RNA sequence: AAGGGUGCUUGACUGUGAGACAUACAGGUCGAACAGGUGAGAAAUCAGGUCAUAGUGAUCCGGUGGUCCAGUAUGGAAUGG
RNA sequence: AUCAGGACAUUAUCAUGUAGAGAAUAGGUAGGAGCAAUCGAUGCAAGUUCGCUAGGACUUGUUGAUGCGAAAGGUGGAAUACUACCCUUGGUUGUGUGCUGUUCUAAUUGGUAACUGUUAUCCAGUUUCAAGACAGUGUUAGGUGGGCAGUUUGACUGGGG
RNA sequence: GGACUGUUUAACUAAAACACAACUCUAUGCCAAACCGUAAGGUGAUGUAUAUGGGGUGACACCUGCCCAGUGCUGGAAGGU
RNA sequence: UGGACCUAAGCUGAGGCUGAAAAGCGUAGGCGAUGGACAACAGGUUAAUAUUCCUGUACUUACAGUUAGACUGAUGGAGUG
RNA sequence: GGAGAUGGGGAGCUGUAGCGAAAGCGAGUUUUAAAAGAGCGUUUGUUUGUUAUUAUAGACCCGAAACGGGUUGAGCUAGUCAUGAGCAGGUUGAAGGUUGAGUAACAUCAACUGGAGGACCGAACCGACUCUCGUUGAAACGAUAGCGGAUGACUUGUGAUU
RNA sequence: CCUGAGUAGCUCGGAAAACGUUAUUUUGAGUGAAUCUGCCCAGACCAUUGGGUAAGCCUAAAUACUAAUUAGUGACCGAUA
RNA sequence: GGGUAGGUGGUAAGAACCUCAGAUCCGGAGAUUUCCGAAUGGAGCAAUCCGGUAGUUGGAAACAGCUAUCAUUAAUUGAUGAAUAAAUAGUCAAUUAAAGCAAUACGUGGUGAAGUGAAACAUCUCAGUAGCCACAGGAAAAGAAAACGAAUGUGAUUCCGUGUGUAGUGGCGAGCGAAAGCGGAACAGGCCAAACUUAUCAUUAGAUAGGGGUUGUAGGGCUUGCAAUGUGGACUUGAAAA
């Protein structure tokens, strides 16, 4: 599914309000992007994570 | 973001220094190439306290790199004969990592980011030149011979 | 005469308003009289728009001016009345 | 990641401007009566810029201690040297932003080829080739969009229109 | 009238309607355009412009005239919003 | 006639890919005849069965012992099918 | 406390003072310079039982064509795919080939062979153009008599699929 | 010396609360703090006063319901109910 | 165990038996429990078909009886091991759990309409209802203040009455509608991270296993003393009693 692999945070369903306040259901998807996380110098899996989790990994010196 | 670097880079710094470089060049180029290191001991004052050991750490990794240079300069007959027509068809089809199938593990590691060889990796039937850079001052010259099995 | 001319002026006022007309309601019409301060006139008196009947659109919403009201603990402000 | 370009601001640095008269190329407002000489003049030679074909200014080389009527004459609305602030315009080493224009690879992409898992057209890993900070994807914002959906399309009326 | 052989509204319309071989225009350089899905995946196609998709006309013969004002489509320097 | 033999369209499908969830797609494997391969014919009999029971004459595939000869040769390659 | 009457429980609710948008004042208050004038007040309660009406619920009963969400259907039929089967019988006699004449050599002509056609007539088979009958039928679409195609863009069995 | 960071805030689209988005709560994209003289709150916001310690976890009781087992009740029905 | 003089289930008579060494019957605890079905050796058109492995008994073997076992996923462990030296991916084996169903009922979460009303309709309502899906439990959810809120104030959550159809919110239309406070039901508060310290990991630990700590009238750690050996739990095993 269109979801993170480190965390489980997924899409956010909401309303698409326009002028005249017309209601139409819409879905916000997470910014899934591919990244490779080294683990004990091995198993550099190409996991699909969000940019928020990517920033967390970057500030943690690639720790997960 | 703040990064301390190890080796010599044309811009930014010389050996130790603290440079504010974008994460694109740090997490994708400077870090895998061992040309830089992340926050030392996780802070700035921590870096200052640990710099009195980082200097000697740089000394000893350079020292083992010099040892690595000696190990290639000792045993070096790592050879390879190609299977081709030979007379009108001469070209080395080993790319680079077939040669790294004879360096890393069997002999001195000679990592893929260490050998600064050209993109043709040799296309001749005679002795050639391999250039490898352990550091920014050491130049490695290897002479492999080629031929037909 | 309620038509024409001349002189001086701005009552084409402020707060109101007993009593009536006509009306399903909402609205409309006439109005004596009181207080304040004025205009004309010697004064009495007249003037709350025109000889009279058409010339007009509710509520909600937002904007403008004034303001002796409110100001989400208190002083302001925002935002309202 | 790097290079080149022009743009707007300035750290440091120069200059730049002609109504007449005014010995003249007068951009305005002040202190303002003296000022120059190894932070080196008169005469000369060359050069970028500028042009009123005359002139301003900057830079280099010789020169040598004598000069400024552009202090004091005089004109003019604005007046002269020196020390400051404020306008038009150009160059300079320099940073701060993006704008098109290249090159490079490590992000990333592949319905190029090969090997392995593997007796396997998928998938995964490792390469190789081709692209490459593009593309694709997420968020935001314009344009087109009966492809699709929800609705509206009044009353009187010798019946309705 | 339709070129023809054919197809069509099971259970009121078999026809001049649809289709057909043929003509023309348009899109598409291949991970092609187009299409099903939300996406993966797949059709196109294990095909490669002598190929594929869509619009129109409908054997064969002779012809297909004028208008680019409006709309649609394509391209375009700068300029205005 | 069909399984214990084999595959076509297609279905299912560990891993795996995709997707708010349910699920969709799909590889290796496994199913799936309307097809391919495989040894029995004639007559008689009961109220009801008969290439099935009976009579007559045959054929095929396995296992063991034995005799004689020969080196045997597939989960794979090729031909045929 | 008996699935009780009820006892405890005063949380609260209505009335007791009204006026004003409100701060506020108070048998007064709002408007206003006003005390004048005008508006509102200067008194008649509450809790239950029964009846009538009304508000929210489907609200006196029956009746839509519809709309939205989920599942079941390609055994009929329409298309596509896989594997099979069928078209009695009789005619017309193409392309092509061989030979001969002919041509400078082609072209062309004559004979023989060959058996093609979205060919022809006509049964099974497929379809349904017409009259009549039937219309609470033999039948929720047929019967008799004619009719079109019938080697093909054909008909049909089994299996799968949208 | 320690007291929970891609965290609280802020911006762009939504939502939860009675509120049709707004002080408080939450989040799809982006950015991003401080460390008891600290941080959050008292319906925009600032200052004074006061209240409370976010970004870690677990928590019985009163509460919701009856397919079933035992006993029992009914101003409930008595073969169209 | 109780309890008897009858019993062999109903449409059901008869035939034939059982039963006083205590039957039938009732209660507690066990035994057996074919096949399909989560179905799980493989398949499949459910109650069918086709097997493998390890034993054991007959046969001269094929074979045939009688047993046990053989699905997938996840976690742990061990062995083996590619591209490619090492190492992972992968493969195999062992152990432990998960699958499913139902109570036409309650809970939580995700997704989520329309008929209808507004006398039309699009904001809105209907309604976060129906439906679809996931996870449970005997209840679930919530929960110990970065709180209410205006005071010499209350001091987890949950549920009931009132506050009130109030403040407010609404094409300010149809409508929607709390949070304080007060009266009741019940009542309970606990525990980690960081400091600091111990031991061990080529101690590059930034990791593992312990002691210390759990806060707001700030708490804890650092150093130094007094007083303490108790009270109470949401707590383990037993024994006894009602
Ligand atoms: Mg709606
Ligand atoms: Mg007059
Ligand atoms: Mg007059
Ligand atoms: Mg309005
Ligand atoms: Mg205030
Ligand atoms: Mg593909
Ligand atoms: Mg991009
Ligand atoms: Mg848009
Ligand atoms: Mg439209
Ligand atoms: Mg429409
Ligand atoms: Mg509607
Ligand atoms: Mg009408
Ligand atoms: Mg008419
Ligand atoms: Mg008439
Ligand atoms: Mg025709
Ligand atoms: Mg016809
Ligand atoms: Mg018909
Ligand atoms: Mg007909
Ligand atoms: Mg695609
Ligand atoms: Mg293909
Ligand atoms: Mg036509
Ligand atoms: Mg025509
Ligand atoms: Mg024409
Ligand atoms: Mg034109
Ligand atoms: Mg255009
Ligand atoms: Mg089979
Ligand atoms: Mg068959
Ligand atoms: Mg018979
Ligand atoms: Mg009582
Ligand atoms: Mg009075
Ligand atoms: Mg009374
Ligand atoms: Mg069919
Ligand atoms: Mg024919
Ligand atoms: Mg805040
Ligand atoms: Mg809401
Ligand atoms: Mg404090
Ligand atoms: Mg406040
Ligand atoms: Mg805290
Ligand atoms: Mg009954
Ligand atoms: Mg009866
Ligand atoms: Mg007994
Ligand atoms: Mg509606
Ligand atoms: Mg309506
Ligand atoms: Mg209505
Ligand atoms: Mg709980």
């Amino acid at each position: 599914a269109k979801k993170d692999q480190l965390t489980l945070r997924g899409p956010l369903y909401g309303n698409n309000r326009s002028h005249s306040k017309t209601i139409t259901r819409r879905k916000w998807n997470v910014n899934l992007q591919p990244c490779k996380v080294k683990t004990a110098d091995g198993k550099t899996t190409r996991i699909l994570v969000s940019t928020r989790t990517l920033r967390t990994l970057k500030k943690h010196n690639r720790l997960s | 973001m703040k990064v301390i670097l190890k080796q010599d880079v044309s811009n930014l710094g010389k050996r130790f220094d603290v440079v504010d470089v974008k994460d694109g060049y740090a997490i994708h180029f400077l870090f895998p190439k061992k040309l830089a290191a992340p926050l030392t001991k996780k802070s700035l004052q921590d870096r200052d306290l640990f710099l009195k050991k980082q200097q000697e750490h740089y000394e000893i990794n350079k020292a083992l790199s010099h040892k690595l240079k000696e190990v290639i300069e000792q045993t070096e007959l790592h050879f390879s004969l190609k299977e081709h027509n030979g007379r009108p068809y001469g070209s080395i089809i080993t790319k680079q990592i077939i040669n790294q199938a004879h360096t890393k593990g069997m002999a001195l590691q000679k990592f893929m980011f260490k050998d600064n060889v050209r993109l043709g990796f040799g296309d001749h039937e005679i002795t050639l030149h391999i250039f490898e850079d352990t550091t920014a001052v050491l130049k490695v010259k290897v002479t492999p011979d080629n031929g037909v099995k």
